[PDB]
DNA sequence: ACACTGCGAGCTCGAATTC
DNA sequence: GAATTCGAGCTCGCAACAATGAGCACAT
């Protein structure tokens, strides 16, 4: 998969692979985006508005998330009719870079744009389907 | 300024409508092109919407009024060597177009025979249903 | 020198159990 | 390992589109 710090290219269309040898031999691979310092990103204007509060276990989620300052790649695993998308909303709302929302369905493409606009404050012109 | 025979001019019937220069003295009505419609360029080259307005560059029309209808809506022209300038753009070569409406032209026709097939299947197995079963 | 917005067709997947 | 049942999504073709009413503010 080719092609002090010694460092050598990996090949993108299989970064799967190499994430599966390297827990094959216990020297696993970590995903920790050190977001408050990159220089690289244009830093987007999403902010939090203080209207959407969040609950204990909400709160207690995204502080084993941004655990050091810097983002984590994690699984977060709340039930449906508890605060499962404004999880990822505050999230969103914290990295403060290029978000880019998947969802399984034509309908649930439909709501996270109306939830993006309910608790996030962006114009009608950022937020595309 | 023009192209065809380089003469300086202010304006013709062209240049303004599809930004061609082209001056009007010749016109050339039946000689370089025609004014094909823009159902026709759908039917005949194969072009989809996204192909006359969003393939750079994007190439303007001619609202006119409709000749059956004279009280309901519009008639889109476009000019005729437009079209096929394009249709040369979006599908390779023009032994290419051809060739690609001979699988398509059978579809209809696969249609019209897979019709009469689903209609066998579904009011047989309103009769078959009753005698299986006892 | 006709023709906008809706909508069932193939095509290809998925989850889970079947044959 | 190669079928099914019922669901999903994206392309794209198909057929046929419409458009009816009524009055006071500002210059020499
Ligand atoms: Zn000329």
């Amino acid at each position: 998969c080719r092609l002090q710090t010694v460092s050598f290219e990996v090949k993108q269309e299989m970064i799967e692979e190499l994430q599966k040898r390297c827990i094959h031999l216990e020297y696993p691979l970590l995903a920790e985006y050190d977001f408050r310092n990159d220089s690289v990103n244009p830093d987007i204007n999403i902010d939090l508005k203080p209207t959407a509060v969040l609950r204990p276990y909400q709160e207690k989620s995204l502080r084993k998330m941004f655990g050091n300052g810097r983002a984590r790649s994690g699984v977060i695993v709340l039930p449906c009719g508890a605060g499962k998308s404004l999880v990822g909303v505050t999230a969103a709302c914290t990295v403060r870079k290029r978000c880019l929302v998947l969802g399984n369905s034509a309908v649930s493409v439909e709501q996270w744009k109306a939830q993006f606009k309910m608790w996030s404050t962006i114009d009608d012109s950022q937020i595309c389907r | 300024i023009c192209e065809e025979c380089g003469k300086e001019f202010m304006d013709s019937y062209l240049m303004n409508h599809f930004d061609l220069p082209t001056c009007d003295n010749c016109r050339d009505a039946d000689d370089k092109h025609k004014l094909i419609t823009k159902t026709e360029a759908k039917q005949e080259y194969l072009l989809k919407d996204c192909d006359l307005e969003k393939r750079e560059p994007p190439l303007k029309f001619i609202v006119k009024k409709n000749p059956h209808h004279s009280q309901w809506g519009d008639m889109k022209l476009y000019l005729k060597l437009q079209i096929v300038k394009r249709s040369l753009e979006v599908w390779g070569s023009q032994e290419a177009l051809e060739e690609a409406k001979e699988v398509r032209q059978e579809n209809r026709e696969k249609m019209k025979q897979k019709k009469f097939d689903k209609k066998v299947k579904e009011l047989r197995r309103a009769v078959r249903s009753s005698v299986w079963k006892r």
